[PDB]
C-alpha cells in the first residue's frame, strides 16, 4: 500500500527498500551435485 | 600302553572267532512341519528300544536351513547320520557339506590382513565358514606383482564366492596370493585333508545324486558313506532308515581318532 496514491491492489516487493534496512535473508538447505568427473582411478602408472 | 610309536603288529590266519554304540540322528524342518505331532520322537525311541537299542541313547538335533546348518557342524556323537532334504537349485553347497563333514580337516588359522599364502598339495584346501563370506583373492607372480588385479587397493581383485556361508576354495599350487574377507563376519582356515572320516553317514532324500568328495575332476567316487533314497512322505523315510539301521550301523565304524589307542595321533 502506497500512501496518497490513486492505484488500488498493488503487489510485488519494491525496488524502494527490499531489505527494510535489515540484514540479508539466510537459508539453510541441501544441494546435490551429480557430475562426470575426469579421474584416473589407479591406472596409467608404473606397475612397479 | 606303548603309544605313538608305530610298531608292527602280528596277526594270524590260524584261529577263527565265535549297546554302548550310540546313534545320533539329525533331521530338517519341513519334514517336521509335515509330521504334525510332538511325540514322533517318542515313537522312534520306543521302536529303537524294541530293535535292541537303549532308551535315552538317541538324540535329535535339528537344523533349520541347509545354509544355516553349514556353520560349525560339530557332530560329536558315537555314530552320526545326516538326512539332507535335497534341492534342485542348491547343489554345490550340498556337495561341499558332504566333503567337509565326511573327511577330516586339520587346519591352522590365518591373518589375511598381513600374510601372503600359498597352497601346498592336492590335499590342501581353504575352508571358509560363517555368516556371509565374500572371498577376495589376487594371485601374484614371483616378486609380488598383481596379475589381473591391482594390489595398490582392494576392490579390483577376482572374487570366487558371494553370498555363501561355507565354501572351500582350492588354489593353484605354488603361487602366492593376497586375500580379503570381513574378519568380523566369517573365518577362513587353511586345512590339510588328513584322512577320511568314518563317524558320519549322509543320506539324501530328494532328486538325483550329485555327491562327490574329491575336488579332483578325474576321481568322482561313490563311497559307501553316501546314500540316497526317494520319498513322498517323510514318515516312511524315518521308519525305513530305522528298518535297515542295522545295516547302516554295520557299514560305519568307530571314529579312528577316539579309540583310546589313537593317542598322540591327532585328537586323543
Amino acid at each position: 500500500k502506497l500512501t496518497r496514491t490513486r492505484l488500488d491492489r498493488l503487489y510485488g516487493l519494491p525496488a524502494a527498500d527490499p531489505n527494510n534496512g535489515k540484514e540479508y535473508y539466510e537459508i539453510a538447505g541441501r544441494f546435490s551435485l551429480i557430475s562426470l568427473v575426469p579421474s584416473n582411478d589407479d591406472y596409467q602408472t608404473p606397475i612397479a | 600302553q606303548n603309544y605313538g610309536i608305530n610298531l608292527p603288529i602280528t596277526g594270524s590266519m590260524d584261529i577263527a572267532y565265535a549297546l554302548t554304540s550310540t546313534l545320533c540322528l539329525y533331521y530338517p524342518t519341513e519334514a517336521a512341519t509335515e509330521i504334525n505331532d510332538n511325540s514322533w520322537k517318542d515313537t522312534l525311541s520306543q521302536l529303537f528300544l524294541t530293535k535292541g537299542w537303549p532308551t535315552g541313547s538317541v538324540y535329535f538335533k535339528e537344523y533349520t536351513n541347509i545354509a544355516s546348518f553349514s556353520v560349525d557342524p560339530q557332530l560329536y556323537c558315537d555314530y552320526n547320520v545326516v538326512l539332507m532334504k535335497y534341492d534342485a537349485t542348491l547343489q554345490l553347497d550340498m556337495s561341499e557339506l558332504a566333503d567337509l563333514i565326511l573327511n577330516e580337516w586339520l587346519c591352522n588359522p590365518m591373518d589375511i590382513t598381513l600374510y601372503y599364502y600359498q597352497q601346498t598339495d592336492e590335499a590342501n584346501k581353504w575352508i571358509s565358514m560363517g555368516s556371509s563370506c565374500t572371498i577376495k583373492v589376487c594371485p601374484l607372480n614371483t616378486q609380488t606383482l598383481g596379475i589381473g588385479c591391482l594390489t595398490t587397493d582392494a576392490t579390483t581383485f577376482e572374487e570366487v564366492a558371494t553370498a555363501e556361508k561355507l565354501v572351500i576354495t582350492d588354489v593353484v599350487d605354488g603361487v602366492n596370493h593376497k586375500l580379503d574377507v570381513t574378519t568380523a563376519t566369517c573365518t577362513i582356515r587353511n586345512c590339510k585333508k588328513l584322512g577320511p572320516r568314518e563317524n558320519v553317514a549322509v543320506i539324501q532324500v530328494g532328486g538325483s545324486d550329485i555327491l562327490d568328495i574329491t575336488a579332483d575332476p578325474t576321481t568322482a567316487p561313490q563311497t559307501e558313506r553316501m546314500m540316497r533314497i526317494n520319498w513322498k512322505k517323510w514318515w516312511q523315510v524315518f521308519y525305513t532308515v530305522v528298518d535297515y539301521v542295522d545295516q547302516i550301523i554295520q557299514v560305519m565304524s568307530k571314529r579312528s581318532r577316539s579309540l583310546n589307542s589313537a593317542a598322540f595321533y591327532y585328537r586323543v
